[PDB]
């Protein structure tokens, strides 16, 4: 996240960090949505993925910090692109659930749709400048803006895309490399999943793309329920 | 999808 500051150590209990057994590099984030499920982006998947919950600093462990591996991964059945990245979302079932604690708590899915003008918060362990990756997650506020700002920048993201276009039109604040999968929080709810954006991050008139969670609410709840034939919104 | 897009 560029243009922001260190997040408050207690404001992101639902935030999880994704890495692998092969490296300590955090390549994405995700959000805990209940004791045994994590919501993130499909492109964050790795064959040997590891998930850190209850973490702030990558090096200084919180007393209740936990490590988990998946017992299952779920993607949209029906997608336009062969790689499914037109519906960049995935659910990870934790091998063992976590116990809610001071630094570990679920975030709510959207209770209603939020659009243009809504102020939201982004957060992650992604790049904070063209040269630096942080050790603690950084946060900042952005706005959902008209989808038109994104359409010309990302040809692969149509006006009919189940995505939210968001950022600061002035430039300066934006998610960045390594922030994918993390939550776009609006009014205490997870309205988006960081997908992608422009290069470099934070440019004037170049908001980024976040998977619009509200649309997948039924799919998400059905997978959690145990359904395995349900499909994502068309 | 452009190579610089996914974060
Ligand atoms: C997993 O979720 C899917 C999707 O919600 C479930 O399948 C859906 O089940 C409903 C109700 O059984 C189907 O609607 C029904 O259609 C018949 C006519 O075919 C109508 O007479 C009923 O009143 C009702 O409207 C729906 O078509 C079906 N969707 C598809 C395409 O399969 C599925 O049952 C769930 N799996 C579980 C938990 O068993
Ligand atoms: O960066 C996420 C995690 O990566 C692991 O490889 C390190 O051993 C942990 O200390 C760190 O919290
Ligand atoms: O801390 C989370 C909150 O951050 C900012 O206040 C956002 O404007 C608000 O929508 C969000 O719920
Ligand atoms: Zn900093
Ligand atoms: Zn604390
Ligand atoms: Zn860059």
């Amino acid at each position: 996240v560029v243009g922001g500051d260190e997040c408050n150590i207690n404001e992101h209990p639902f935030l999880v960090a994704l890495y692998t057994s092969a490296s300590s590099t955090i390549h994405c984030a995700g959000a805990l949505i209940n004791r045994e499920w994590v919501l993130t982006a499909a492109h964050c998947d790795r064959r040997n993925i590891r998930i850190k919950l209850g973490m702030h600093s990558k090096n200084i462990r919180n007393e209740d910090e936990q490590i988990r591996v998946p017992r299952g991964k779920y993607f949209c059945l029906n997608t336009k692109f062969p790689n499914g990245l037109d519906k960049d979302i995935m659910l990870i079932r934790l091998r063992r659930p976590v116990t809610y604690s001071t630094h570990i708590a679920p975030v709510s899915l959207p209770s209603r749709s939020r659009g243009v003008g809504s102020r939201c918060r982004i957060m992650g362990w992604g790049k904070i400048s063209t040269t630096t990756y942080p050790d603690v997650p950084h946060c900042t506020n952005i706005f959902i803006v008209k989808h038109k700002w994104c359409e010309p920048l990302y040809p692969w993201v149509p006006a009919d895309s189940r995505t939210l276009c968001a950022g600061i039109l002035k430039g300066g604040r934006d998610t960045c490399h390594g922030d994918s999968g993390g939550p776009l929080i609006c009014n205490g709810e997870m309205h988006g999943i960081v997908a992608g954006g422009s290069e470099p991050c934070g440019q004037h008139l170049k908001p980024a793309v976040y998977t619009k969670v509200f649309d997948y609410n039924n799919w998400i709840q059905s997978i959690i329920a145990g359904n395995r034939t349900v499909t994502c919104p068309p | 999808i452009a190579a610089w897009y996914l974060r």
